[PDB]
RNA sequence: CCCGGCGAGGGGAGUGAAAAAGAACCUGAAACCGUGUACGUACAAGCAGUGGGAGCACGCUUAGGCGUGUGACUGCGUACC
RNA sequence: GUGAAGAGGGAAACAACCCAGACCGCCAGCUAAGGUCCCAAAGUCAUGGUUAAGUGGGAAACGAUGUGGGAAGGCCCAGAC
RNA sequence: GAUGUCGGCUCAUCACAUCCUGGGGCUGAAGUAGGUCCCAAGGGUAUGGCUGUUCGCCAUUUAAAGUGGUACGCGAGCUGG
RNA sequence: GCUGAAAGCAUCUAAGCACGAAACUUGCCCCGAGAUGAGUUCUCCCUGACCCUUUAAGGGUCCUGAAGGAACGUUGAAGAC
């Protein structure tokens, strides 16, 4: 026979919500990544997007080992020759805290249009309270 | 100055998309002669408006 | 704090008993009506949408005769919002005046520039042009070099090229308040202001101070 | 006979085994250019395929889960001489 | 010795380095180099230590009460520093 | 089986081993004005005489007339001494 | 620099606390929801009847054609189009 592959049309998606608090950024992201593709599934596919929705709170209290709160610095290129801007850890918590979390998940999720849809499904709040309530997200102690 | 490959026919395509002809939405009628004529313009037969302007 | 939408009237001069001759732009200032009022509550944040002037009744569409019948307010030829500084209410219906204006002695004046079209670079960057002789060939006020050699294989973003010059929106800061006369609902500022006449103008207590 | 400028070029009629043998004439390939239909395609980056593969359309044939067309998404992959 | 005339896996990419010599097929298994948090297949494996520098992941003479370990030595409840 | 050059012109862009402006330590720093080192690249950073010159000398300015990378940047942009 | 141990002292630093530049983030001006993460606010418009069937975000007929838009015309201190 062949191999099972799952069908986008057929897959059961469910909803979960994480605490960010005091958690290690590296280390809760790779949950994330690996949840969001579907990893911890079964009916794995590398080319269907298993995963699960999740909803991270108070992304704003996320922990950092060692000295990377002030030393960790986040590189970008607007396109314009002078183009390269710099942050740090602390100046993007304080900016806009959610970034920290996508930005560390994204570059952990495969790149493609594949690995764009994943990321859809996370839904990260720098608060605690989120308005995702009809969906019923489910307590994930990760 | 010339290109350095040979474009596609679907290149030459796309780059027609914007060649398409508009048609006339739609064509006025005269009130006393009632034949079609293009809006603000005299009619075929030199009427305008209901007016019959010179139609020698 | 707030500001008001104005008309370009036109430039004039006022002559001083000191015998100083003052270049003024006359702005003509109606009463401006509040047409609607945003709070942080339902819109975020806190601003007036105002209209002036006046609009033929045959050319205003529908859904905007109900915007304003909603306000209770005529008619005006657009619409411009200010934002409010955590001291300023204002409510629906209200007018305000060109006496808003009477001791603020510096205003900031915004419009749309005059548009010059499709600019080179001399009229638009201010290039040098090149010699006009001593060989020159077709290359008078051409750009001249717009990039380096293989390394950097491309023009770099935001390169100072030929294109459309003028029409938009332009504020000129800091322009002292000559006169405010509330009778002919007239604002005379020092200098000139953005836009021919005839334009909109949005002036606004002077933000340097 | 009909449209057309007593045109060009066509549509009928008729001849012929055949006119898609009509004189630009046996057969009528390829490049190249079109009309119609099915599917794909406007948040996606590269020798354009290959392995995997959903969906759709269509054909089945004694439901038979098969064939054909298309190819979302995905691993790998820088032509030939 | 390899490439040349040698594909495959590893070294991010990388003829000549490491592993290893492709007769063809398989949607079976065991291994080599190299690897096992995510991209990305496999230990967020076990036990005992070291590092605080993102050292790890670029470099010298030389400089410094950084810090861990080891074998000695001088003066010390006749009171040491 | 073609990667056109010195200098000028036009247009630049980056580095910082900083010429000016900004902040400092030391001084054989009284003050004024300097010397030296550290931090700092936001902006600014001469016109002329001679010579094809870059350079250089000279005249006179400037807060300063910085040093380098960019095919000793820039001839499908000009010039051709 | 303050306070302050490791190290009875000393010490701006290890815990803690305060100053410090045209650099950095803002403040000023312009663009900006294709920000496919496509946002928010206000206002306006549409309130038919049947048929087929592989019966569903299905197809077709009759009636209906709003808000508004476009087109055309006269044009602009708007403009290559």
């Amino acid at each position: 026979m062949k191999t099972f592959t799952a069908k986008p049309e057929t897959v059961k998606r469910d909803w979960y919500v994480v605490d960010a608090t005091g958690k290690t950024l590296g280390r809760l992201a790779t949950e994330l990544a690996r949840r969001l593709r579907g990893k911890h599934k079964a009916e794995y596919t590398p080319h269907v997007d298993t995963g699960d929705y999740i909803i991270v709170l108070n992304a704003d209290k996320v922990a950092v080992t060692g000295n990377k709160r002030t030393d960790k610095v986040y590189y970008h290129h607007t396109g314009h020759i002078g183009g390269i801007k710099q942050a740090t850890f602390e100046e993007m918590i304080a900016r806009r805290p959610e970034r920290v979390i996508e930005i560390a998940v994204k570059g952990m999720l495969p790149k493609g249009p594949l690995g764009r849809a994943m990321f859809r499904k996370l839904k990260v709040y720098a608060g605690n309270e989120h308005n995702h309530a009809a969906q019923q997200p489910q307590v994930l102690d990760i | 100055a010339v290109q350095q490959n040979k474009p596609t026919r679907s290149k030459r395509g796309m780059r027609r998309s914007h060649d398409a002809l508009t048609a006339v939405t739609s064509l006025s009628v005269d009130k006393t002669s009632g034949e079609k004529h293009l809006r603000h313009h005299i009619t075929a037969d030199g009427y305008y408006r209901g007016r019959k302007v010179i139609a020698k | 704090m707030i500001g008001l939408v104005g008309k370009k009237v036109g430039m004039t001069r006022i002559f001083t008993e000191d015998g100083v001759s003052i270049p003024v732009t006359v702005i003509e200032v109606e009463a401006n009506r509040v047409t609607q009022v945003k709070d942080l509550a339902n819109d975020g944040y806190r601003a007036i949408q105002v209209t002036t002037g006046a609009k033929k009744a045959n050319r205003v569409t529908k859904p905007e005769a109900g915007h304003f019948a909603k306000a209770g307010v005529e008619a005006g030829r657009g619409l411009w919002e200010f934002r409010l500084a955590e001291g300023e209410e204002f409510t629906v219906g209200q007018s305000i005046s060109v006496e808003l204006f009477a001791d603020v002695k510096k205003v900031d004046v915004t419009g749309t520039s005059k548009g010059k079209g499709f600019a080179g670079t001399v009229k638009r960057w201010n290039f040098r042009t090149q010699d006009a002789t001593h060989g020159n060939s077709l290359s008078h006020r051409v750009p001249g070099s717009i990039g380096q050699n293989q390394t950097p294989g491309k023009v770099f973003k935001g390169k100072k090229m030929a294109g459309q010059m003028g029409n938009e929106r332009v504020t000129v800061q800091s322009l002292d308040v000559v006169r405010v006369d509330a009778e002919r609902n007239l604002l005379l500022v020092k200098g000139a202001v953005p836009g021919a006449t005839g334009s909109d103008l949005i002036v606004k207590p002077a933000v340097k101070a």
